[PDB]
């Protein structure tokens, strides 16, 4: 159905993708338990550590398009990839290489990311009406990657270690960077135009000296967060100080502050809803125990489930209101299941937190599928820059207000923690509401600018 | 995923036993190990327990006399009873929940032990 080189691009996605949710779903716990972490210091540290995954996006696709190429730009991501995992699996020999290791995964992630998708495009000629079916069938890929990894990742971390995980999301690179030179031969025409031109070493020794010292930002920023925030606090501020100086692009900007909400909301999976399924849910479902940290893979599961279905089946400012919607409705249904459907162990069923997940990827489907996509319909460079940025915010602030759900490792009856997740998840759930109303209302007005 | 206890059996009113829970495959690191027990006639009833980070719970009628506590080394967690009495008479069984919660019930438990015969005796030297 797809020209060769889709299918390269879909399994080189699918294992960086595994690579990464590898950690992510494990990253958590990796710090509470094996560094210590109270759940508080792991909550805003993996918020500083997300902030940083998503922030540094918006390099590599510069460095792909004007420096390197987009083809040496995934075999340099792909490689820098690949080195954070092992040395994080080096941390727990060393665990002093830790931060120094996430902001090796950061940076790596900055370079590759935004190159596979560009690199499809390219696959396509330009009014190909199977583009829309691919991206589609892109984004599945992406999730079937990280249903994989958040599968099984604390599976294996449990019967074998950390050590074992990290070089395996390591692994996972190596075979999606040999995938690639394999297949290299399907895209002897496909890249940006400085995949054509040799390489310049100038612009290489450019590109791994800002990495290098990128590296040691990020692991002084996940190491200080109280810093972080202000870098964060300031370059926003400063940026939004520079925007409003300089009518479509007020939509784009009330578009983005909504999609600040939806990352605050994805960051709770990986942290406060994660410890919640630890903490006050059943770890059995359909007869078989799980591991409760695996309940992560519910989201991609779900995104599986039903990208193909919603790709079958108003507009922009209208799309963006129902997942905001559902992201609200995903956390009243978490508080409603603590509230009222609970055991007198205090323990809820698991299909309460199967239906959490099912709305806040339901929510995903409509905002951040069609977030930049659709800002770029209103659309430069400041505006990308500035939406990575946002959603690098949202990421740290997303881990505070996970922190309010943070419990003392001296706690051990769940009926102490029921009621901090139920008012933390209710009152998310009823703030996103009433922004989802504020949006409702706009709708018709940002609808008339975008005419 | 399957847990061995071992250490129980017969002691005179005001002794002392010691039981242990080890793990086969999955380190016992990352669970709350919760000791439960059945005396005749009743239902299993939590004893004692230790979550993955140290935290202890406890049943009334057992604090002062159990101790559980955790060897991270030998992967293994340990029930120390003292003051036995004829009440504590049970079978004994480790369970163990992933993360830091000791729920009171045997459903918030998936993985279980075979289970350890502990006998108090009223027994005391003839004066
Ligand atoms: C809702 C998402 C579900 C995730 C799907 C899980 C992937 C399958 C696991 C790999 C093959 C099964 O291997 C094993 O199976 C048993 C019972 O099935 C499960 O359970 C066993 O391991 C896990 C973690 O190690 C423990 O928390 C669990 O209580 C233990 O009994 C685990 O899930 C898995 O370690
Ligand atoms: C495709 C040719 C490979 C070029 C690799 C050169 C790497 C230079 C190392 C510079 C060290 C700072
Ligand atoms: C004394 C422990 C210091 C660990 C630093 C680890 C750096 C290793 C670089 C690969
Ligand atoms: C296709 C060759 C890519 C070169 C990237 C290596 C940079 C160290
Ligand atoms: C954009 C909201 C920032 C809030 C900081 C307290």
């Amino acid at each position: 159905q797809q020209p060769r080189p889709f299918f390269m691009i879909f399994f080189v996605e699918l294992w960086e993708r595994f690579g990464y949710y590898g950690v992510q779903g494990v990253l958590a716990v990796f710090f509470v338990k094996q560094l210590g972490f109270s759940q508080e210091q792991a909550f805003v540290t993996f918020g500083a550590f997300a902030a940083l995954v998503y922030g540094l996006i918006s390099i590599g696709g510069y460095v792909g398009d004007h420096l390197l190429g987009t083809k040496r730009t995934i075999v340099l991501g792909a490689l820098v990839l690949a080195i954070g995992y092992f040395m994080t699996g080096m941390s727990l020999l060393k665990p002093d290489l830790i931060f120094i290791a996430l902001g090796t995964i950061a940076v790596g992630n900055g370079l590759f990311k935004a190159n596979p998708a560009s690199l499809l495009s390219k696959c396509y000629p330009p009014k190909d009406p199977r583009l829309d079916g691919a991206f589609t069938l892109f984004y599945m890929s992406i999730n079937i990657g990280s249903l994989i990894a958040l599968s099984l990742a604390p599976v294996i971390a449990d019967r074998f270690g950390y050590s074992v995980t990290y070089n395996l999301c390591g692994a996972g690179l190596i075979i999606a960077l040999l995938v690639y030179i394999a297949c290299r031969g399907m895209v002897k025409d496909i890249g940006s135009e400085p995949d054509f031109r040799p390489m310049s070493f100038s612009k290489l020794l450019y590109v791994l000296l800002g990495s290098v010292v990128m590296i040691f930002v990020c692991a002084w920023l996940m190491h200080n967060v109280e810093v972080a925030n202000l870098v964060l606090i300031v370059l926003s501020i400063v940026v939004t100080i520079i925007f409003f100086r300089q009518n479509k692009m007020f939509v784009a900007f009330v578009l983005m502050l909504e999609a600040v909400v939806f990352y605050i909301l994805y960051a709770q999976m990986p942290t406060s809803l994660n410890f919640f399924a630890i903490n006050n849910v059943h770890h059995e479902i359909l007869g078989f125990s799980i591991n409760p940290v695996s309940f992560q893979a519910l989201n991609p599961f779900w995104v599986v489930l039903a990208s193909p279905i919603l790709a079958g089946i108003l507009s922009m400012p209208m799309k963006f209101t129902l997942g905001m919607f559902m992201c609200s409705l995903g956390f009243l249904t978490a508080a409603a299941a603590g509230m009222w459907f609970a055991d007198a162990q205090g323990l809820t069923s698991p299909w309460f937190i199967v239906l959490v997940y099912l709305f806040q990827s339901l929510g995903e489907l409509f905002i951040s599928a069609l977030g930049l996509a659709m800002i770029a319909a209103l659309v430069m460079g400041f505006i990308l820059g500035m939406w990575f940025l946002t959603q690098a915010a949202a990421f740290l602030l997303g881990g505070y207000v996970a922190t309010f759900t943070a419990v003392p490792d001296n706690i051990t009856d769940p009926l102490e923690t029921l009621p901090v997740y139920t008012n933390v998840f209710g009152k998310i759930g009823l703030v996103t509401l009433g922004v989802a109303v504020v949006m409702l209302l706009m709708v018709p007005w940002l609808k008339r600018m975008i005419a | 995923v399957q847990l061995v206890e071992s250490g129980g059996g017969l002691v005179q009113a005001g002794g002392s036993l010691r039981l242990s829970c080890a793990a086969s495959g999955p380190t016992l690191s990352n669970y709350a190990v919760g000791w439960f027990r059945q005396a005749p006639g009743k239902e299993r009833e939590f004893v004692a327990g230790i979550n993955w980070s140290s935290g202890l719970r406890y049943k009334d009628v057992v604090k002062g006399r159990f101790t559980v506590s955790r060897d991270n080394v030998k992967d293994t967690v340990y029930l120390q009873m003292n003051s036995l009495k004829p009440e504590d008479t049970a079978v004994y069984y480790c369970a163990a929940r992933f993360g830091g919660m000791l729920p009171l019930q045997p459903s918030g438990y998936a993985n279980w032990g075979q289970g350890t015969q502990v006998t108090v005796s009223s027994h005391h030297h003839h004066h």
